[PDB]
RNA sequence: GGGACCGCCAGUGGCGAAGGCGCCCGGCUGGAACGGGUCCGACGGUGAGGGCCGAAGGCCAGGGGAGCGAACCGGAUUAGAUACCCGGGUAGUCCUGGCUGUAAAGGAUGCGGGCUAGGUGUCGGGCGAGCUUCGAGCUCGCCCGGUGCCGUAGGGAAGCCGUUAAGCCCGCCGCCUGGGGAGUACGGCCGCAAGGCUGAAACUUAAAGGAAUUGGCGGGGGAGCACUACAAGGGGUGGAGCGUGCGGU
RNA sequence: UGGAGGUGAUUUAAAUGCCAAA
């Protein structure tokens, strides 16, 4: 019939991360980080890295039968930044143009109701 | 010690609680000397 | 090597569970049978029944049973969207939730979230007099019916008609809504 | 390989640290993605119905204001 | 499996003498506002001595230890870097029973009483009128008590304050008397310790201190401009010999 | 029109003041 897909998608200010796996979350189909397309620490998280890392793991995705996915998108969340980095939305369009369908789009940041401490002291950094 | 909020104002000399941290080393060795 | 042992696998069919209807909900790759127990799937509403109103509702279903290349599931939790219900959250609105713990006729545990908008603010007591409401609707249907019924008038919407035209003569609503349901125990 | 032609359709403005580049946005003129809108960072003198050769069709330049 | 913490709603919003207090249900308990042809009958204000409460940190015994993190151990930056930045990390932060009694503990404004234009928000109670889906609901007006803003007379060096006075009057207690030496020395009391409360002189000095003005400056913000600025370019000087000017000898 | 608060951020390195004035 339709073997439908989910994309999880980590975005960071340092590095991007695009893993494939199939409807239960259980099997693993591809997975593919910034730092595994570019050479330079610089450039990991930048959104063309994103756009490489994204069609690597399509290609091996279709190969294997997929046809669409679901994408849930996060940040580090917890203690750390909510904000994702700026290779998310890079990573969801590049998906698209390889050939996948797309499904339903949400973000699953995971968010303390007043958790733990954030590092740094009560100045925080002092650049 | 007494407060005098003047002391906290930085124009010409040195931070109060600085000054404050010198005193009280001076006052441990005179006590310390007077024991022996 | 490693397209080798990505070919011993097989696709397993999941399945609803009965009272959902039993219809097809997704395929799931595994090589051996007794890999597949436990694992959960996530689906809306909107697909089980064509409707575009119930498509921010998510039901978990948990495999418990191999039988070929068919895979049978239990119920085990419901949840709103949460783009959904951050949407329903304003300023100079009041906001009141109410988490309980229930046994339904036959032996279930479940606990229950529950929610309540109301138009303006109010006071305190308003709050407690409706979570009050509430609680006395959601155990006098736990008492009534059957693990099933219970779970099939949660998601349809019907607790939450009756909490509203209940809790209006405390003060008018904005939205009334079942928000989580997760089961924690079964009869033995 | 030989690159999609494109075609200057507005100017938005100048930009780059020393006012070197323009902003502009192309209609794509052949290829997959014929037809489509979408705006680039051009650098040297440029005006409407410029045509460039592109080599990647599907990188967008962000915003200015 | 574990320890800490209760997001959005959340509001110059609420409660408390101050310090402080935010998940939900049940039990015990303190204070205040409004309504009152109820009772007592000046029983009141302030308060030297004296008493109790009191953030964080620290100390003494016994538990606990997730995250963060003085000291400390490594990696970088730098002329150096005992730091700022990065990876780790003990005490501590948490619970029970005690000691300590300190903060820009700031409304930098002690407490009670009478009086002296207005306007406009919001929280609690009461009264009147009009709606209503009959709601412990909504809108408007007035009285009392809290909590904000703009402002008349008056006050003030001014900033500003102005029925929540820093205005005019009737009370009681505390404190101050140019800048430093100094919150030090000596004596005493208190504390396991760390420390707390009390507190001079010889000598030195012509200002120290406050509010506002005009400029100049900022590795502050905005707007503009220049080939003795850059960007895009064309030609060079800096290396050799010589012409000429300057320092030195 | 003019004010009072809250939450976020803020891209290497960069020490000093001599002849004078008299
Ligand atoms: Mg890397
Ligand atoms: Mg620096
Ligand atoms: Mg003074
Ligand atoms: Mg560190
Ligand atoms: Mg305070
Ligand atoms: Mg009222
Ligand atoms: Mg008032
Ligand atoms: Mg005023
Ligand atoms: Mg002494
Ligand atoms: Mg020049
Ligand atoms: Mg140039
Ligand atoms: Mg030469
Ligand atoms: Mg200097």
């Amino acid at each position: 019939k339709e073997k439908w897909g989910i994309a999880h998608i980590y975005s960071s200010y340092n590095n991007t991360i695009i893993h494939i796996t199939d409807i239960t979350g259980a099997e693993t189909i591809s997975r593919w980080s910034g730092g595994m397309v570019v050479k330079a620490d610089r450039d990991e998280p930048s959104p063309y890295a994103a756009m490489l890392a994204a069609r690597r793991a399509a290609e091996e995705a279709l190969e294997k039968g997929i046809v669409g996915v679901h994408i849930r998108v996060r940040a580090p969340g917890g203690s750390k930044s909510k904000t994702p980095g700026p290779g998310a939305q890079a990573a969801i369009r590049a998906l698209a143009r390889a050939g996948l369908k797309i499904g339903r789009v949400e973000d699953v940041t995971p968010i303390p109701h007043d958790g733990t401490r954030p590092k740094g002291g009560r100045r925080g950094r002092r650049v | 010690m007494k407060r005098r909020p003047r002391k906290w104002k930085k124009k010409g000399r040195m931070r109060w609680k600085w000054i404050k941290k010198r005193i009280r080393r001076l006052k441990r060795q005179r006590k310390k000397e007077r024991g022996l | 090597a490693a397209k080798d042992k990505w070919k011993l696998k097989q696709w397993y069919v999941i399945y609803a569970p009965d009272f959902f209807g039993g219809v097809e909900v997704g395929l799931t790759p595994a090589d051996d049978p007794e890999k597949v127990l436990n694992r959960v799937v996530e689906v809306t509403l909107k697909d089980i029944t064509g409707d575009f109103l119930k498509g921010h509702v998510k039901l978990y279903f948990q495999v418990y049973d191999v039988k070929g290349q068919n895979a049978y599931t239990k119920f085990k939790g419901m949840k709103l969207a949460r783009s959904y219900i951050r949407s329903l959250v304003r300023r100079r609105t009041t906001r009141i939730d109410g988490i309980f713990n229930i046994t339904t006729k036959d032996g279930y545990k479940l606990r229950v979230m529950a929610m309540v908008i109301a138009a303006r603010r109010i006071q305190t007591s308003q709050e407690r007099a409706i979570r009050k409401i509430m609680q006395e609707i959601i155990y006098k249907k736990a008492e009534e019916l059957n693990f099933k019924d219970f779970v099939l008038e949660a998601v349809n919407g019907k607790i939450a008609a009756e909490i509203a035209k209940e809790a209006k003569k405390i003060y008018p609503l904005k939205k009334a809504e079942i928000r989580k349901i997760k089961v924690l125990g079964e009869p033995e | 390989d030989e690159g999609y032609p494109a075609e200057v359709i507005e100017i938005i403005g100048r930009t780059g640290t020393t006012g070197d580049v323009t902003q502009v946005k192309v209609r794509i003129l052949e290829g997959r993605d014929k037809g489509r809108v979408i705006r680039r960072n051009v650098r040297g003198p440029v005006r409407v119905g410029d045509i460039l050769i592109l080599r990647e069709t599907e990188r967008e330049a962000r915003e200015i204001k």
